[PDB]
């Protein structure tokens, strides 16, 4: 149960106020997998930040009574100096973890990771596909209803991109997540209703070939604009 | 789960993430700690021994140094690190239920602990070498210690706020807290100079705490007129809220 | 393409990074640091003006102070900013012909440029209220100045090597730099403190360099004994060469 | 003429020193382009950025008299506080580039960025598509004897793909490149030699369909391993 009540998001500019999101308000479809689409700028990154609570909104506020996870894969929440059992150690301490929930959790995420001695080294020592699994790892810890995942299954190596996509079907039927994918494929293999995103405005198809059917004759009239 | 207890968690987090940082990573943060005190201490024995034999023959330098030393290293350890808690977390607001406040007292609370642990450390060691120690009236001391914690917590986060998307200006508030060391009088006793600077000198609000601190940790210690703890208490007042005031209306531009 | 042109156009390309990040964006960061003498100039001649009339009724306060102050400016400068170089710049190592020692020495010409022209400023500003700003024996001053700055360099650089992996140490010695501000006796004559701490004093060579600067530069200066240029000049040829070969020695794990 | 003389390189762990390569002495075949494959932790990325010069060796050393070039794409060199077009000044000085050179480097650096009043703003500002398209365009800025890429036809949107392929295509028969990608297809279609990474050890084959048989037949013994 989501709602977004007189969401007004905007981002200052030199020549003015660029507004994203004017007095939106929209109620999410319950227990379902939602696919988010929209253009490019159209603002499901900012929507999926609003609903993540990474960004604060200017105007309104976002009601809901289940959790909602970060963005999947998100690696900019991490320190540089410190590791990663420290990192993941936080992230349960915002939480508020019990001891063993977080020990086990911890040894969880160790063991996705299959990172190794670096476990134990600074985010800062780390690469790019490293970070990424250890974000996809925290990300999938807690026991999220809602998921938000933005093209985070094209991350990783190839065995990387089998073993989240195994887990992210183990995950089927147990939490609903919320899909940002530009390939329309995904979106009708793991969602049931579509949102698409344009203008500042929201509008929900519980037909997901009917989203991508309206979606791609905005993409067709936007294009025949002169 | 009630705001109070999501808000101790993360205070709980930030405060040893802080502590982490702060202290080395060998668990040797002590040393230094301890180290910069005694060096100041050491250079100011060798240097105004004499001019404070010649000053008064009542009360010996050490512990006359130590007790208006340690709470100017703990005003200015609450200025700067209060300052710059907000520009040194940024990829911790990322996460939801947390805001720069709770960064800002997470440091103020880590500096208070490590001075007031210096602070005891020293009167062990005054004590231990046959020196004075006890306080005489240790509830007025409580009293000023915590007038002058808030007025360097205020001050520190009013710092942050103002002082967002201009680093600049934390650059310059340092050449601002060096003539401070000499200005509040913490290492020569103020008895000593001329009146005809001292209405100048009385508008530093650490000064009064200082002399007010001394005269409550000491016996029969002579406090000169206008160091009244009115003037440094209604300071620290109104910079608190003022402080309070800029950061709850700039409070979502502050956290990006 | 010989070493030495592309040198000249990394080391110019640094230079010009440096000055942009050093200056504001604004093109304001000459106003602070015009403005980080003059505070110091201000509060010494109302706090010491006396002290220096019955030090001596030969030299003004404010050109003796002057001229000893902004060598000094320039030294603390050359050893801060140059401690600091190799860590602020680790991306830019990604290409190649870039080094860490020209990034050091980019920040010493910079800082060796800015403050030469503070000192033109100083000397105009001085010269245009009447005091007196030409040089008696100008080419001592430059032999001097040459000294004073090639030690500052030469310490900062081996600063910059040694403590590489440990940030911690770069704390500590400028808490080291703030005794040295009075040890050097920059800014009070050093002709008043009596001689049973005077050798110990004498290990200071900048020291040494600020009095010899000063006799070449005021007409009829009275040094004292033990003030030698051999001993700063020696030592900041050892210095230097330590520095350098530590560098040398530690090459390819500085860049990373 | 490329060549690793005892190229020895290790990885600080607190278990000791992870050595990635051992006394690696190899010699680049000239004038012709190299696909250089191998599994996942091989040394083929630290292997490239030996060659484009961001990480030196500890031991022996690389001999080269033609420019290598640095990963196209890489984003890493950039400094966040600093607009695209001081940037790429910065970079033109770092190659010692006339004046009247630098400008046009500027000016087409800009038009193929596409960014437009964003390349006169920082990076720091800038998202992950921004930074990846103003690399690609600082990259193709210089005229680099060999060109180094390791996945970086799978950034940006399908216009600039297409864009940066018909560039690259122009490109062929003008400049070399070394290729490190997981599809073979590329390898197949865009160079001339193999080179296999593996145990620290590079081995050359004249053939690239002789290459990509012996490497999948090391991928086969690796998983046939117990």
């Amino acid at each position: 149960m989501i709602e977004l009540r007189n969401l007004t998001k905007w981002y200052p500019t030199p020549h003015g106020r660029r507004y994203v999101f004017r007095n939106l308000n929209f109620r999410f479809p319950d227990d379902v997998s939602i696919g988010l689409i929209g253009r490019n700028g159209a603002g499901k990154s900012t929507l999926m930040r609003l609903l993540g609570g990474i960004e604060a909104p200017n105007e309104g506020e976002v009601v809901t009574d289940v959790s909602i996870s970060w963005p999947v894969g998100l690696s900019g929440g991490f320190q540089g100096s410190l590791t990663a059992r420290e990192n993941v150690k936080f992230v349960c301490r915002i939480y508020g973890t019990s001891h063993e929930d977080m020990l086990r959790k911890v040894r969880f995420v160790e063991e996705f990771a299959e990172i190794g001695e670096h476990f134990d080294l600074p985010m800062k020592t780390y690469s790019s596909g490293m970070r990424s699994r250890v974000a996809f790892g925290l990300s999938m810890a807690f026991d999220f209803d809602y998921y938000l995942i933005d093209e985070a299954m094209a991350v990783g190596d190839a065995q990387f991109r089998a073993k989240s996509r195994a887990v992210f079907d183990s995950r089927v039927g147990q939490a609903n997540m919320i899909l940002v994918s530009h390939n329309m494929n995904d979106i009708k293999e793991y969602c049931d209703v579509v949102v698409l995103v344009d203008q500042g405005q929201a509008t929900l198809y519980e037909d997901v070939e009917a989203g991508i059917a309206a979606y791609q004759g905005s993409l067709k009239k936007a294009a025949a604009k002169p | 789960r009630s705001p109070w207890q999501i808000q101790q968690a993360v205070l709980f987090a930030l405060f040893l993430r802080e502590l982490k940082t702060r202290l080395g990573g060998r668990w040797l943060g002590v040393f230094w700690v301890l180290l910069e005190p005694v060096a100041h201490i050491a250079v100011m024995t060798t240097l105004f021994s004499l001019a404070h034999r010649a000053a008064m023959p009542s009360i010996e330098y050490p512990v006359f140094l130590i007790t208006g030393l340690i709470p100017f290293f703990m005003f200015r350890g609450l200025v700067t690190r209060l300052m710059e808690a907000i520009d040194s977390n940024r990829g911790l607001f990322a996460y939801r239920q947390v805001k720069p406040i709770d960064t800002v007292i997470a440091r103020a609370m880590l500096e208070i602990s490590l001075q007031s642990i210096v602070y005891l450390i020293a009167l062990g060691t005054l004590g231990w070498l046959g020196f004075h120690f006890l306080p005489v009236r240790a509830l007025e001391l409580a009293g000023v210690s915590a007038v002058l914690i808030m007025l360097g917590a205020s001050l520190g986060l009013f710092f942050a706020v103002v002082t967002n998307e201009i680093p600049q200006a934390r650059a310059i508030v340092r050449i601002s807290l060096l003539p401070l060391y000499f200005v509040s009088g913490v290492i020569f006793p103020v008895h000593t100079i001329p009146p005809q600077y001292l209405p100048l000198l009385q508008l530093n609000p650490v000064l009064h705490l200082i002399e007010l601190s001394r005269a409550s940790f000491f016996p029969q210690y002579r406090v000169l007129q206008g160091i009244n703890l009115a003037y440094p208490a209604g300071f620290a007042l109104l910079s608190l809220f003022l402080a309070l005031m800029l950061y709850r209306l700039r409070r979502h531009q502050l956290a990006s």
